[PDB]
Order: C-alpha cells, then structure tokens, then sequence
RNA sequence: UGCGCAGAUACCGGGAGGAACGCCGAUGGCGAAGGCAGCCACCUGGUCCACCCGUGACGCUGAGGCGCGAAAGCGUGGGGAGCAAACCGGAUUAGAUACCCGGGUAGUCCACGCCCUAAACGAUGCGCGCUAGGUCUCUGGGUCUCCUGGGGGCCGAAGCUAACGCGUUAAGCGCGCCGCCUGGGGAGUACGGCCGCAAGGCUGAAACUCAAAGGAAUUGACGGGGGCCCGCACAAGCGGUGGAGCAUGUGGU
C-alpha cells in the first residue's frame, strides 16, 4: 500500500451468530476455498464445547480469541549495521488477525484426530489461558520487556 | 522580550565596580549577553565586554554559574 | 547505619554509560549504581534504560540508608541523561532541585582527534 | 587490548604543574605580508577625522641589497598537562603496512640561534586619475529623515570577459614603473653556482617523446548526493519452488 490506507474488507455477519468475529474466524479455517466444509467444522465444534461444557459457545469463542490477543510485539529495524528487534504495540486490527490465526494454526498442532475436536478443545483451553495459542501469545510478549531497551527505537 | 539598554537609566558603561547594573548583562549563567538581547551598539558592547572582565578579576560578576532547570 | 535522609544524586551521563551516586549533603558518597551493575555489559549500557534501572537501583540502595529528600546534580550530555532524572522523580525520592554543571572548559585542553 | 580488591569509575575537600583563553564573537577589528582573541600596566608602529596653519613638487615605481616571513623541521639548555608522526598493542578485513579503539617517543610550549618553503589565495603587483546607482555594516566629523570622509560586504549602470564572472574595494577607461608567461611529458629533474650544521632552498637545462596538455560552459549518464513520488519493489498475508518420484526443456557427457 504505497499510495492509499487500503481499507479494511468488511465481512459478511455470521449465518448464525450474525457475527463477524466468527465469519473471519471461518475464513481462517477455510482451505483451498472450502467454506462449506469450513463452516460444519466450526460449527460442529460448537456442538462439542457447548456440550462438554455448559456454557454458551459464543461468549467462550470470544473470551479464547481474547486472551490470545497480544498486546506487545517485536519489528525488526536496520540501524547501523545489523537489525534489532524493537518491540511496540500491536494494532487492535493486528491483535485481531494474529489471534485468530494463532488459534487456528495452534488447533491443527493438537493430537486430536477430527478437526472440531482440535477447534473445541483449543477454544477450551485457550479460553481457560492454557493451550498453544496462548503460548504464542505469552511468547510474543516476552519478546517484547526482553528487548525493552530498544523502546526508544519506537518508529 | 524587552532588552537591557530599553529597561535601564543613563548608567557609565565603564565603571566595573558598578555590579547592580552589570548583572543585568549577564544571562542565568555567568555568560555575556549578546547585543541581541543587551541592545547595544559595537561599540557599547565592546566597552561592555572589558568592564565585565574586569570586575570579573575583582570577585565581583561570576566567570560561570549552574542552570537550575531541565 | 548512617540516616542521613536528604543529600544529593550525581548523575554522570556519557554517550557510552550512565552512572549515578548518592551522597550526603557535604558531598561524600552513600551509595551508586551504574549501567554495569544492573546486568547490562556493552553498548547497552549507554541506553536510557538501562539510566533508568540504574537511578531506581541507587534509589532504593539509599532508601534503606532513609534517604527521602535528594537534591540531583547532572553532569554530561547523552541518552538516559534524562531518563535517568524522570526515573529519579517517580523513585519516591522526593526531588529537592536539579542542576546542570557539566563542566566546560575555556577552551584551555587540547582534546583528541576524535572530538575535533 | 587497557585500567580496577594494592579499592579504580562516580562524589566532596586540599595541593602541584603545563597549555589554551568559554561567553563577548560578528557576515566584526588591526596589520605590508606571515599573522594577531582572558585581564592589567609599561614601551611602541601604523591609520583615520576636523582646522586650512606651516614646507613648496620634496613625487610614483623599484633590478640589486637589506629586514620580515604560518607549520613542519635543525642546534644547545630548559620544560612537559593534553594531544600526538614514528612505534607498541586491540579490532576490522581476502589482506590492513589504514580508516576505528587502548597506549606512546619526537614534537606541540620557553629562551637563543638556524632553516626561507606553502592552496605564503583575492590563485587578482604598486601609485594616481576618470566612469550610474542601491543596500548592509565598522569608524570619524557635521547645521545629526540625513550630509560628508575612511575601511569591510552584497546587488547592479556604462564597459570588459571565452565563459564563469568582474563592475568607484575593476577583471572598466587611461598613464608610470617592477615581476612573470611562450605546447604536455622529461622536470623543479641533471650540471654548475650561491646559501644551509642537516633536511634542503634559490637559480634551472638538454637529449628523448607525444597530438596533445588545458580553461569555461552545454546536453546527458552516474553517485555507497539531496528533495519529492510511483510499481506485488519491500513490508503484511496466503500458497509454492529448492528436498521425493515422474513429465518435459537446457548444460555436460
Ligand atoms: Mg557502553
Ligand atoms: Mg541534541
Ligand atoms: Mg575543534
Ligand atoms: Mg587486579
Ligand atoms: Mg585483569
Ligand atoms: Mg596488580
Ligand atoms: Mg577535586
Ligand atoms: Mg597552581
Ligand atoms: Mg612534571
Ligand atoms: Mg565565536
Ligand atoms: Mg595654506
Ligand atoms: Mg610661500
Ligand atoms: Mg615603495
Ligand atoms: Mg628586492
Ligand atoms: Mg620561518
Ligand atoms: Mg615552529
Ligand atoms: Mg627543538
Ligand atoms: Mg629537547
Ligand atoms: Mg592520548
Ligand atoms: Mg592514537
Ligand atoms: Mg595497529
Ligand atoms: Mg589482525
Ligand atoms: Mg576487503
Ligand atoms: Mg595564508
Ligand atoms: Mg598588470
Ligand atoms: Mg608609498
Ligand atoms: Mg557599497
Ligand atoms: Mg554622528
Ligand atoms: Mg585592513
Ligand atoms: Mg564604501
Ligand atoms: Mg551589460
Ligand atoms: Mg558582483
Ligand atoms: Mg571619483
Ligand atoms: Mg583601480
Ligand atoms: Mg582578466
Ligand atoms: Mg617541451
Ligand atoms: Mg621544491
Ligand atoms: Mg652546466
Ligand atoms: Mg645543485
Ligand atoms: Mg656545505
Ligand atoms: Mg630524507
Ligand atoms: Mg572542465
Ligand atoms: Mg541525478
Ligand atoms: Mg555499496
Ligand atoms: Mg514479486
Ligand atoms: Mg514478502
Ligand atoms: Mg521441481
Ligand atoms: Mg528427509
Ligand atoms: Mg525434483
């Protein structure tokens, strides 16, 4: 985006929860552009969490998506010879992107054998502050007042 | 800003024993102010310039001072 | 075992470190901290952070000396040169004053090559 | 590398010693040039203005001569803080006989005597006379919006210049006098001479060789120059190739 701000594409609300948190989420979980198959995964992962758990699966799909937003990330910059890591914050917008996806690639690193079952159980966890998502996240942010004595680098 | 010369009376630009007026020449530090902000001539600031000196040697202006600030 | 409890913190700020000690009022040293005594060990040192650590660490190293009133002198030019005062402000030290002294010569020392 | 537990760095106090003068400070001043910045006093040179007083062409230039002459360097004796050729290390690097970092001798300072070079530059010899102005400034005098001298700047008339530019501070118009140039390389070399303790300076060729050497300006290219700005160029992101088996094209054989 050299010229413009590229703004943001705005998604469709959620078939079913008219939300669009989930339509991204979906969207994320979609491959080779499989949104059907996408969506049943998804859904039917609801099934399991809201069974295995007595909870409604909406507020637990947005508390898990919530802690594994970071809130502190590390750049590099070129200065002087060889970069640095240089942390900052992360755009609200970011925070989105990288959480979402953090779940999803951490789901797929779980033993379960069907997809929802991974889904659930890291929305599960994740939602709880424990799963791979969540260590992505506390990972990131230990990057971050590691490399603190960059923080006048800010860019 | 108003300068020195404006907000002063008809004082000797000569006497070095005079400190009342010659430290309004001086800045915060002991530094000499320049004709910018003095408003004097060439010629008044290079007499100015000597006198200051002068009762510099005698104990009376200071060489230097700290900056109270930052 | 000394209560001296107002003095005065030098803080020394180089391009390549900045150091603070703390003194009583008559000007001999209680304790100090440096950007070599909290870990940092290269370049890092110069950095403002590691100004800040430095200040909070003399703080708190003349807190149990019942240091609470401190007046703070600074000397030099560099990074964390104000950070390192900022640090000494919200150290729970209150500040008395501060006050620039670096010294200037007269133009009397011929310096090296590196600084002409 | 170096220094620090024999206690450094940082801080306060006392003392020693050498060198240079912050602010003022200027696009400023002074000087024949080199050059001259804390302050006081002594000795001392130049220069400018006002009065229109005195002498009555006593003037200008200037081959030789003589004196001066930044830095570095030379001799003797001091001195010696900081810096710092050479040099000792540490790094960097392909190498590093360097740029960077830790040290360090001469020297940098003083006295006296040498040396005599320089981008010693305004790359513009000195003196006089004539040729629009405007503006900033330093310093005199005046009846003191200003007028009138003497310096230092910037625009610019006429004019000059190849052009850049110069333009009452001439590179314009004139006159007097001195110094100097005559294609590039060889070469500021060789020889002789004069001078120097030395290093070396002043004077200063030739054989040979080349169709050039050069000045200013022009369009353009380029910059590990500047400003501004585009492209899936980077970044953000998603899927790949590089690995396997095979298809196919190429190199090689
Ligand atoms: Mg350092
Ligand atoms: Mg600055
Ligand atoms: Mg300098
Ligand atoms: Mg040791
Ligand atoms: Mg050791
Ligand atoms: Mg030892
Ligand atoms: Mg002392
Ligand atoms: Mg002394
Ligand atoms: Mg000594
Ligand atoms: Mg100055
Ligand atoms: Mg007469
Ligand atoms: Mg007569
Ligand atoms: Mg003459
Ligand atoms: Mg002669
Ligand atoms: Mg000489
Ligand atoms: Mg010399
Ligand atoms: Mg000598
Ligand atoms: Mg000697
Ligand atoms: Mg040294
Ligand atoms: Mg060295
Ligand atoms: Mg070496
Ligand atoms: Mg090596
Ligand atoms: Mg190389
Ligand atoms: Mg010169
Ligand atoms: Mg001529
Ligand atoms: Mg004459
Ligand atoms: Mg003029
Ligand atoms: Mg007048
Ligand atoms: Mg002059
Ligand atoms: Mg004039
Ligand atoms: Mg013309
Ligand atoms: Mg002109
Ligand atoms: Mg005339
Ligand atoms: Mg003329
Ligand atoms: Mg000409
Ligand atoms: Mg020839
Ligand atoms: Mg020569
Ligand atoms: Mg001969
Ligand atoms: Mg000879
Ligand atoms: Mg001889
Ligand atoms: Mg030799
Ligand atoms: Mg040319
Ligand atoms: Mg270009
Ligand atoms: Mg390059
Ligand atoms: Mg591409
Ligand atoms: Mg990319
Ligand atoms: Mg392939
Ligand atoms: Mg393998
Ligand atoms: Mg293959």
């Amino acid at each position: 985006a050299r010229r413009r701000r590229a703004e943001v594409r705005q998604l469709q609300p959620d078939l079913v929860y008219g939300d669009v948190l989930v339509t991204a989420f979906i969207n994320k979980i979609m491959r080779d552009g499989k949104k059907n198959l996408a969506a049943r995964i998804f859904y039917d992962a609801c099934k399991i969490i809201q069974e295995k758990t007595g909870q409604e699966p909406l507020k637990v799909f947005k508390q898990a998506v919530e802690n594994v937003k970071p809130r502190m990330e590390v750049r590099s910059r070129r200065v002087g010879g060889a970069n640095y890591q240089v942390p900052m914050e992360v755009s609200p917008r970011r925070q989105q992107s990288l959480a979402l996806r953090w779940l999803v690639q951490a789901a797929n690193q779980r033993p379960e054998r069907r997809a929802a079952v991974r889904i659930a159980h890291e929305l599960m966890d994740a939602a709880e502050g424990k799963g791979g998502a969540v260590k992505k996240k506390e990972d990131v942010e230990r990057m971050a007042e590691a490399n603190r004595a960059y923080a006048h680098y800010r860019w | 800003k108003a300068k020195v010369k404006a907000t002063l009376g008809e004082f000797d630009l000569r006497d070095y024993r005079n400190v009342e007026v010659l430290k309004r020449f001086l800045s915060e530090t002991g530094k000499i102010l320049p004709r910018r902000r003095t408003g004097l001539s060439a010629k008044e600031q290079r007499i100015l310039a000597k006198t200051i000196k002068r009762a510099r040697i005698l104990g009376l202006l200071p060489f230097t001072e700290k900056l109270v600030r930052k | 075992k000394r209560q001296v409890a107002s003095g005065r913190a030098y803080i020394h700020a180089s391009y390549n470190n900045t150091i603070v000690t703390i003194t009583d009022p008559d000007g001999n040293p209680i304790t100090w901290s440096s950007g070599g005594v909290i870990g940092y060990k290269g370049s890092r040192k110069g950095t403002p952070y590691a100004a800040q650590l430095a200040a909070l660490d003399a703080a708190k190293k003349a807190m149990a000396y019942g240091m609470q009133s401190v007046d703070v002198i600074v000397r030099g030019t560099g990074a964390g040169r104000e950070q390192a005062i900022r640090a000494l402000q919200a150290s729970g030290l209150q500040v008395k004053s501060i006050v620039d002294d670096t010294p200037v010569p007269h133009n009397g020392c011929r310096p090296k090559k590196k600084f002409r």
